[PDB]
RNA sequence: CGCGGGGUGGAGCAGCCCGGUAGCUCGUCGGGCUCAUAACCCGAAGGUCGUCGGUUCAAAUCCGGCCCCCGCAACCA
RNA sequence: GAAGGGGGCCUGACUGCGAGGCCUGCAAGCCGAGCAGGGGCGAAAGCCGGGCCUAGUGAACCGGUGGUCCCGUGUGGAAGG
RNA sequence: AGCCUGGUGUUGGCUCUUGGUCGCGCCUGCGUAGGAUAGGUGGGAGCCUGUGAACCCCCGCCUCCGGGUGGGGGGGAGGCGCCGGUGAAAUACCACCCUGGCGCGGCUGGGGGCCUAACCCUCGGAUGGGGGGACAGCGCUUGGCGGGCAGUUUGACUGGG
RNA sequence: CAGCGUAGGGUUAGGCGGGACCUAAGGUGAAGCCGAAAGGCGUAGCCGAAGGGCAGCCGGUUAAUAUUCCGGCCCUUCCC
RNA sequence: GGCGAGCUAGCCCUGGCCAGGGUGAAGCUGGGGUGAGACCCAGUGGAGGCCCGAACCGGUGGGGGAUGCAAACCCCUCGGAUGAGCUGGGGCUAGGAGUGAAAAGCUAACCGAGCCCGGAGAUAGCUGGUUCUCCCCGAAAUGACUUUAGGGUCAGCCUCAG
RNA sequence: CGUGGUUCGUGGAGCCAUGGGGGAAUCUGGGCGGACCACCGCCUAAGGCUAAGUACUCCGGGUGACCGAUAGCGCACCAGU
RNA sequence: GAGCCGGUAGCGGGCGUGGAUCCCUGGAUGUCCGAAUGGGGGAACCCGGCCGGCGGGAACGCCGGUCACCGCGCUUUUUGCGCGGGGGGAACCUGGGGAACUGAAACAUCUCAGUACCCAGAGGAGAGGAAAGAGAAAUCGACUCCCUGAGUAGCGGCGAGCGAAAGGGGACCAGCCUAAACCGUCCGGCUUGUCCGGGCGGGGUCGUGGGGCCCUCGGACACCGAAUCCCCAGCCUAGCCGA
């Protein structure tokens, strides 16, 4: 008979795998076990239900970085440092490539996860990348005095 | 009491017919019966324990209806009652109408 | 009548498989050891291998018809 | 004056019937001329429907087997009769 | 009735181990005899190898141990047959198969061990613990033993029986 | 004449016996188990006595009752 | 299908009963005995499906009774009588069932399967019985077959009508 | 598979019912017309209710080629005594 | 409409035309037991809880009221409340069970017989009933009941025996509600959703197949109409006139 698994199992499936089994098994140990449950006309219905549910509010996190990849992935923001020569007294983080898009171009990243390793000092054209999976390479220039 | 909780099967009464002789069918002169004789079946009643609210549940049915007691364990609705929660599950779920 | 085996020499009986020794024991005879017979040793007797027809180079083999003994299993108005 | 013994061909140890009788409580049992079909032996007349005769036997029911037309449960078949 | 018993339901997990059938793959087989240790019959002037041959060395299995046979490789251009024949047959090869064997998968069957979680027993204590354990019990079904019980039968004639 | 017919009368208890106490075999039986129906089991509990427990002895009296009424002496429980 | 253990059988609970006499086990004490013992002797003691014998429980032999006093009695005689004893009260077990120190005994005065009502008007090839009158005729007791033989079927013999 | 019901006693045994095992489909679905198959037809299973026509006579009444106290009910009467 | 206080006279008293006895309808009272129901119990007896009353009344006793169990429904398992059941009835009815004698001139299949009887349940009746029907006619149309079909068809140790249906003639006459798709809603579960589930409402009920959903037509005053409620006639439960 088909049961509706609730957890991986290896002897079987994993966590919505409509796998078939003994009745035997399923009445005295996986259904007693919360291992699983019964291929119901309505449980099985509620795993549509259940598929349906993450496959878009998942889609549309993908959704929401190829968005806002676009936006970020081509305009540029500019840092302009007490720069000294080609080495910053100062210092560039995360944290501050966060506040200055935020209104040059005005929005708002991370700015933890960022691959920024070590606060970045001197001058140049650097490209970075950002996140949440399938990711974007946002561009910026450390430019010089005020 | 021999009687299944969901399907109401009951122990029915036949004969024990004892034949003997080749069929006709095969060149016998035919069957003969040397006794007939009044005995019970009875349903293949078990019992099935299964947990329901808080509490333990215990059906006696038919092993053709083992199926229909799980069932009846999907339709939950509130009831903390005591080991009576059958008298809901029972009839009061499986037909009403 | 139904199913399965086969009769091989005087007896049971291996060869019935992947078609090819037509064997072993007791009995009797010949011969020696034995004071003796038996034991025991040497050799030897007897098979168209149940019936006939077939498939192969043959065949006890395989098929098929055939025949009873035994074997098995029901039925009996 | 064969029903006895011997030989030659042959298979009537036929099919379809059967006048009339014997016997007889019933049911049975028995004898039987003659017609027809197709035969056997005989030159023929003819004889032949087992055996010199009188015992060697078993109603019905239930089934088996081989035929054959016959029936075939809406119909063609089939099952089964 | 009771008792024994196969199948099956309740009845699950994990393994090891085997059988039948089927498909496929690879081997399997001996009579001097032909030059041989060629299973039945066909097709068959062809081949096989430079998509690395014979000659050898580890290797496994089969064996009438005679040899059969692939794998690893040194190996580097030969290696077979018909032909001729003291033999039913011809023995490169491509075949369809027979007998039996292993191998892989398929549909099924048998056994053994372990597990626990149904089912059973038990634990002043339990949603639990311990023991037994998919056995036993119980349902349906098979066949058997079955004066423990039940219903009956157990002839007539006859100088009484 | 009667144990017979008709009629009238006669049986007096806080302490005697039993009950507003206890339990026994057994019976019944919330829980629970089983059985075609009827019903059968069954823990506690309850019922159940010639057992356990519990406070009255001596006289007088009536045609007929008396540890029951009376007399004397003596006790029990309940309520305040 | 019900009614019965108020008789009887067994068992369960709670009570009660057994005059009087006799025999004198163990143990105990003391004495003897021995290396120490076994053991022996006294006295004490008071055991026992022990003895005699009433109550009580029996029912051995004989007589009586026999339309009885009595549907199990009476007389005489006899058995047990501290035990597997007797007995009151309260309970439980039953009809193919109970119970039985076992006779097929007992389960309400007849038990090889209780009683009551019912199936029921069981069945009875057997037995008995079968009722006013007159008139005419008038048999058979054989054969065949029959789990048939004292029962039947056909025939035979009687009678009636055409 | 095991049985019951039907006239159907295993029979060629359908149909309706169902104790056991296995176990669907939703009109192009399913059941039936007596094994089975085809064809042609009939009907829509697994939910329920439904007056009347029918059965009976404790009870009241009306009738009798029904009884008339051994009859008629067991009881004509203080009898289920 | 003149007599009455039963059978039942009597003793000893009373009542009636101001309408008695008597008859019909309704009501009141109705000890105790009994389904018996506060709890016991060897029916008609015994012993209690709670509230209230009576006696001098705390002890005691009496009076009124109330308190069994089970089911269903509400409802907060709270704890209550409401509703119902229980038992009886001559026969009749349905269901669950279910003999034997006997017959077969023995006997087992068969018969007796689904009888007797036991049990449950129902009601003035009960069952049955609106085709997954019949069964050869392009047929009939719920069920019950009678006549017939018919001792037919068949069944059967093919023995004993058992024994249909269609069809025809009559009696009576009737047909409906749901489940599901779909829609609305309340609620509960959660691994929060065009999610699942339960509860109610709408929807829908059919065999020339029906229904849902979408579109088009035109969808209505109507028209049919209860087995339910209401009214009435009529009828039953006393009587009256009557040559
Ligand atoms: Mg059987
Ligand atoms: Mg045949
Ligand atoms: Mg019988
Ligand atoms: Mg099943
Ligand atoms: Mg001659
Ligand atoms: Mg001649
Ligand atoms: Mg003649
Ligand atoms: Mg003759
Ligand atoms: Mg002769
Ligand atoms: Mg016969
Ligand atoms: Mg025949
Ligand atoms: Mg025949
Ligand atoms: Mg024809
Ligand atoms: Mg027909
Ligand atoms: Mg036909
Ligand atoms: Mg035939
Ligand atoms: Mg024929
Ligand atoms: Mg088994
Ligand atoms: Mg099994
Ligand atoms: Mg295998
Ligand atoms: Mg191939
Ligand atoms: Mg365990
Ligand atoms: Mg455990
Ligand atoms: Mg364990
Ligand atoms: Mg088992
Ligand atoms: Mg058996
Ligand atoms: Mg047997
Ligand atoms: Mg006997
Ligand atoms: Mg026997
Ligand atoms: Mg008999
Ligand atoms: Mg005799
Ligand atoms: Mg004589
Ligand atoms: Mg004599
Ligand atoms: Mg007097
Ligand atoms: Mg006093
Ligand atoms: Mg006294
Ligand atoms: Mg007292
Ligand atoms: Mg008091
Ligand atoms: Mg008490
Ligand atoms: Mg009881
Ligand atoms: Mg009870
Ligand atoms: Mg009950
Ligand atoms: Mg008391
Ligand atoms: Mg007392
Ligand atoms: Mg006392
Ligand atoms: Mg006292
Ligand atoms: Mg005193
Ligand atoms: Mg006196
Ligand atoms: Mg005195
Ligand atoms: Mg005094
Ligand atoms: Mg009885
Ligand atoms: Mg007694
Ligand atoms: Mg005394
Ligand atoms: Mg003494
Ligand atoms: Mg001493
Ligand atoms: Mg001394
Ligand atoms: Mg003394
Ligand atoms: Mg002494
Ligand atoms: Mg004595
Ligand atoms: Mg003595
Ligand atoms: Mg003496
Ligand atoms: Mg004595
Ligand atoms: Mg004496
Ligand atoms: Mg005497
Ligand atoms: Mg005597
Ligand atoms: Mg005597
Ligand atoms: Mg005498
Ligand atoms: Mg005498
Ligand atoms: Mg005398
Ligand atoms: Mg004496
Ligand atoms: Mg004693
Ligand atoms: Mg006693
Ligand atoms: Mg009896
Ligand atoms: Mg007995
Ligand atoms: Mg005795
Ligand atoms: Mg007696
Ligand atoms: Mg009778
Ligand atoms: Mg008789
Ligand atoms: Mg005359
Ligand atoms: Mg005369
Ligand atoms: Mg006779
Ligand atoms: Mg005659
Ligand atoms: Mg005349
Ligand atoms: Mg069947
Ligand atoms: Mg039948
Ligand atoms: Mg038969
Ligand atoms: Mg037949
Ligand atoms: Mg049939
Ligand atoms: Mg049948
Ligand atoms: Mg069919
Ligand atoms: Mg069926
Ligand atoms: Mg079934
Ligand atoms: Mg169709
Ligand atoms: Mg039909
Ligand atoms: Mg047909
Ligand atoms: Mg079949
Ligand atoms: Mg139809
Ligand atoms: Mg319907
Ligand atoms: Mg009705
Ligand atoms: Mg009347
Ligand atoms: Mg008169
Ligand atoms: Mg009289
Ligand atoms: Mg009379
Ligand atoms: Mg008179
Ligand atoms: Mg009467
Ligand atoms: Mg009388
Ligand atoms: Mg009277
Ligand atoms: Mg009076
Ligand atoms: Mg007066
Ligand atoms: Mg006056
Ligand atoms: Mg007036
Ligand atoms: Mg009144
Ligand atoms: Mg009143
Ligand atoms: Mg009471
Ligand atoms: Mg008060
Ligand atoms: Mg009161
Ligand atoms: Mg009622
Ligand atoms: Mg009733
Ligand atoms: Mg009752
Ligand atoms: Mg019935
Ligand atoms: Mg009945
Ligand atoms: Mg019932
Ligand atoms: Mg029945
Ligand atoms: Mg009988
Ligand atoms: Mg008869
Ligand atoms: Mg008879
Ligand atoms: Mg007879
Ligand atoms: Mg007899
Ligand atoms: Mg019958
Ligand atoms: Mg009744
Ligand atoms: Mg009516
Ligand atoms: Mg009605
Ligand atoms: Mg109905
Ligand atoms: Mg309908
Ligand atoms: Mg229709
Ligand atoms: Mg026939
Ligand atoms: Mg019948
Ligand atoms: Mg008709
Ligand atoms: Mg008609
Ligand atoms: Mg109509
Ligand atoms: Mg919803
Ligand atoms: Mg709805
Ligand atoms: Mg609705
Ligand atoms: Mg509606
Ligand atoms: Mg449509
Ligand atoms: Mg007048
Ligand atoms: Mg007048």
């Amino acid at each position: 008979m088909k049961v509706i698994l609730l957890e991986p199992l290896e002897n079987l499936g994993d966590v919505g795998q409509v796998v078939d089994v003994k009745p035997g098994y399923a009445r005295n140990y996986l259904l007693p076990r919360g291992l699983a449950v019964l291929a119901t006309e309505s449980n099985l219905k509620a795993l549509e239900a259940r598929i349906r549910a993450q496959a878009k509010r998942l889609a549309e996190r993908k959704a929401e970085a190829e968005r806002l990849k676009e936006i970020l992935e081509n305009l540029t923001l500019t840092i302009p440092v007490r720069a000294g020569e080609t080495k910053i007294y100062g210092s560039v983080t995360a944290k501050d490539i966060a506040e200055a898009l935020s209104r040059q171009h005005g929005v708002t990243i991370d700015p933890k996860r960022l691959a920024l390793e070590k606060p970045i000092k001197e001058l140049g054209e650097y490209v970075l990348t950002y996140k949440p999976h399938p990711e974007v390479p946002i561009q910026l220039k450390v430019s010089v005095v005020a | 009491s021999k009687v299944c909780e969901i399907s109401g099967k009951r122990p029915i009464v036949a004969n024990s017919i004892q034949r003997r002789g080749k069929a006709k069918r095969e060149g016998g002169v035919g069957k003969k019966t040397t006794g007939i004789s009044k005995r019970r079946q009875y349903p293949n009643l078990q019992k099935v324990r299964v947990r329901v609210a808080g509490q333990e549940i215990t059906f006696r049915v038919a092993a053709s209806h083992i199926p229909k007691v799980y069932e009846l364990v999907e339709r939950a609705k509130g009831l903390k009652l005591e080991g009576l929660s059958p008298k809901e599950i029972k009839k009061e779920l499986l037909k009403l109408l």
